[PDB]
């Protein structure tokens, strides 16, 4: 059996850690819902 | 049950332990979350049940108690907020600027983070503090690093 427990709110940080790249990926995505890359 | 808004742990007593399997979001009464991270199984909140009432496994999400009510979208543009929870660690913000997936049936934002598989279901953020999709379904690149799409629903 599953149970959720709370975590906190949601709300933006004014000064988080700015961190990670933007890449643009050509994708797939099949009917299982896995996404994959295209080449 | 707990029925506050907010981000919320998905844990499970069946492993060892106490696992964290997935995060997920309460807003308006529902909460929502990656269909991954619970298969469509019922929920529970202390001594309250969440039965699933929409769920889709191509999109790969799922709400609890009523119908997907997130539908704030990425503008395309501005940086965004992945407010991680991962597994036995505090809820953490983190600010980053998407990259896209181009798919043939259009594009779609991604976040280029990685964290533990439990993390599945984090909210990401506007500057707003709305959710513009849920972390936790992505792909592997060349360098090995994890891309995960920005995955929003409709709101009917
Ligand atoms: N254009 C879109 O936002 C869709 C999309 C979904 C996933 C994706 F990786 C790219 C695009 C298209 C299909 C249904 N609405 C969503
Ligand atoms: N299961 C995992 O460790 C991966 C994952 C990472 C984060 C996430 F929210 C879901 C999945 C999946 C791809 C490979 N390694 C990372």
């Amino acid at each position: 059996d599953m149970y959720i427990e709370r975590a906190g709110d949601i709300t933006w940080e004014k000064d988080a850690e700015v961190t990670g790249n933007s890449p643009r990926l050509d994708v797939a995505l099949d009917e299982s819902g896995d996404f994959s890359l295209v080449e | 049950g707990e029925t506050t808004d907010g981000v919320y742990r998905v844990m499970t007593r069946r492993l060892l332990g106490s696992t964290q399997v997935g995060v997920g979001v309460m807003q308006e009464g529902v909460f929502h979350t990656m269909w991954h991270v619970t298969k469509g199984a019922a929920l529970r909140s202390g001594e309250g049940r969440l039965d699933p009432y929409w769920g889709d496994v191509k999109q790969d999400l799922v709400s609890y108690c009523g119908p997907w009510k997130l539908d704030a979208a990425w503008d395309g543009l501005s940086e965004v907020q992945l407010l991680a929870v991962p597994p036995g660690e505090r809820a953490k913000n983190i600010q980053t600027l998407p990259g896209i997936f181009k798919t043939k049936d259009g594009d779609i934002g991604a976040v280029a983070l990685d964290y533990p598989a439990g993390t599945s279901g984090s909210p990401i953020l506007d500057k707003c503090g709305r959710v513009i999709g849920l972390y936790g379904n992505g792909v592997v690149i060349k360098n090995g690093s994890y891309v995960s799409a920005i995955t929003q629903g409709k709101r009917e």
